[PDB]
């Protein structure tokens, strides 16, 4: 006996359900990243990197009221010097990957 | 006799290919954007 | 060690296991084979069902045991 | 007034310094051509 | 049309709960849920509050999940209190109080969900000895 | 580190490495050896008996009852081999420079 | 068919729906009743916490169930 056709409704409902969700994430990547530029704008001050620096997290981390940067990023975090003689720790780096930074 | 799905799953993994590495894209475009 | 593994599309497959790898790491690597979710995925030993916490052993399955894997639609 | 250090090329970004504020990255405005713009001089910059 | 008469009506222990509250949180801006009715037209009484786990952006703080609250307001009913929500609130520590930029979008949809809607700040570092 | 807006205490940190001291401490690709310093082998004695060992063998000392000397400047005439020194010594020998 | 839904404020809504219905068509019906943007709203049934791209359907629904609806919710 010729039996289990029941692949063709697998087949088609995953053919749907791929191809548009793909479509979608498309268009936010798409969104998003217009957002990101409007961050950038233009007028920069410019700074020298002191720093380079590995911490980790507290003991315990509830979630509650518990901020989601001055913990729990796995990678590096900075310290800068501004032109302004002003000197900023930064919990996260930004738009720049750490492992092309020195001081 | 059946054989359908052959063809189909073949464009289903060029879907798979796309899908699996533009949620690459997704995430790295989000680690931006939450920053 | 390999079991053998029978498709309703008739695919026939053999894939090396340990006998005390569980049912869930055996989906884990048939979608490793081939993508297909665990979830859609159903392992039948001898007309009985393998429990995902369920290793292969655990009815004695060796030496090349056709188990039937059926497709199902699933959704919560 | 500020005085220019040096400008990025293509489309361009550049670098100014003041004497007691800091530096920064710029950009000119429409009423201004490029090419009458060589590094090296002091120029005008707004105050916002 | 809206009026200059209406009156909000607090219980002392939605007070003491939202001091807590606030004041555990004290360099960063927590968020919470209050609960209660519209009496009439004039006057809306709050009854009672509950926290709300968040993750927090430095600047401020988001809902972490709804799932939640859709599991509290009906945990608590086996036990009386069948109040519906009525508002909510978030601590400014020693800045005073108003609504910021965003703060402002969070009601937009309180209200639109429900008309009456209100929104509450406090300060538990500025307030002492009286005068919260 | 304090919060900008209130100055509230949020967390300890390690002391700075100053970016030059930072520059100090490990820039060197030299890597001659003492089979490079020819007709000085007597000075090279005089010098490694004094950074060398008391870093390594300190109880000597402590039995006869002294303290070994702290440092030495090394001087003569233009290019007779007083920095060459300084490399090979830096190149072969394991410890913080 | 018709289904229901419901919310903290004690409301209640009730859409002219079919089995074929997305939940992003289920959104756009609800904003279409209420304007709420579909990215504020989020909605809840048999403690599974919904996606746009699935369907009444194979979301297992049945006639005039009624869904939770919930409201994202943030400082700033
Ligand atoms: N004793 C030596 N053996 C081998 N090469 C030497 C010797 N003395 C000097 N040189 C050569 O001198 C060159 C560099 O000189 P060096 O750096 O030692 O200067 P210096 O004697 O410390 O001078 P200055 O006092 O001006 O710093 C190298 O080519 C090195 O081979
Ligand atoms: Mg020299």
């Amino acid at each position: 006996t010729r039996l289990l056709d029941s692949e063709i409704k697998i087949m088609k409902s995953e053919v749907l359900r791929v191809t548009h969700e793909l479509q979608a994430m498309k268009d936010k990547i798409k969104e998003n990243s217009e957002k990101i530029k409007v961050n950038k704008t233009l007028p920069y001050l410019v700074s020298n990197v002191i720093e380079l620096l590995d911490v980790d997290p507290n003991d315990q981390e509830e979630d509650g009221a518990n901020i989601d940067l001055d913990s729990q990023r796995k990678g590096k975090c900075a310290v800068i010097k501004t032109s302004t003689r002003q000197t900023y720790f930064l919990p996260v780096i930004g738009l720049v990957d750490a492992e092309k930074l020195k001081p | 006799k059946l054989l359908e799905h052959k063809e189909i799953d073949g464009r289903l993994k060029e879907l798979r290919e796309q899908l699996k590495e533009l949620t690459k894209q997704y995430e790295k475009s989000e680690n931006d954007l939450k920053a | 060690m390999q079991i053998f593994v029978k498709t309703l599309t008739g695919k026939t497959i053999t894939l090396e296991v340990e006998p005390s790898d569980t049912i869930e790491n055996v989906k884990a690597k048939i979608q490793d084979k081939e993508g297909i979710p665990p979830d859609q995925q159903r392992l039948i030993f001898a007309g009985k069902q393998l429990e995902d916490g369920r290793t292969l052993s655990d009815y004695n399955i060796q030496r090349e045991s056709t188990l039937h894997l059926v497709l199902r639609l699933r959704g919560g | 007034c500020t005085k220019i250090i040096n400008a990025d090329s293509e489309d361009p970004k550049y670098i100014i310094n003041v004497k007691q504020f800091a530096k920064f990255v710029v950009d000119l405005s429409d009423q201004v051509a490029p090419t009458d713009i060589e590094e090296g001089m002091r120029v005008g910059v707004d105050r916002n | 049309a809206v009026d200059t008469a209406e009156q909000v009506y607090i219980s002392s222990l939605a007070l003491l709960k939202m001091l807590k509250h606030g004041r555990a949180g004290v360099p960063m801006e927590v968020m919470g849920l209050m609960l209660g009715e519209f009496v009439d037209d004039y006057t809306v009484r709050v009854i009672d509050v509950f926290a709300m786990p968040q993750s927090g952006t430095g600047v401020s703080v988001e809902a972490v999940d709804p799932v939640f609250q859709a599991k509290m307001l009906d945990m608590l009913k086996q036990t009386g209190r069948p109040e519906m929500v009525v508002g909510w609130y978030h601590s400014h520590p020693g800045f005073g109080c108003w609504l910021s930029g965003v703060d402002i979008n969070t009601q937009q949809s309180f209200e639109a969900l429900s008309e009456r809607a209100v929104a509450v700040v406090v300060d538990p570092i500025q307030s002492v000895k009286g005068k919260v | 580190a304090l919060d900008m807006t209130t100055l509230t205490i949020m967390r300890y940190l390690p002391r700075e490495v100053d970016p030059l001291v930072y520059n100090m401490s490990h820039e060197d690709p030299g890597n001659v050896s003492y089979s490079e310093i020819g007709g000085l082998s007597e000075q090279i004695r005089e010098l490694r008996e004094v950074i060398e060992l008391p870093l390594t063998n300190p109880e000597l000392f402590q039995r006869v009852g002294i303290i070994p000397p702290k440092g030495c400047l090394l001087y003569g005439p233009p290019g007779t081999g007083k920095t060459l020194l300084a490399r090979a010594v830096a190149s072969q020998l394991d410890c913080n420079f």
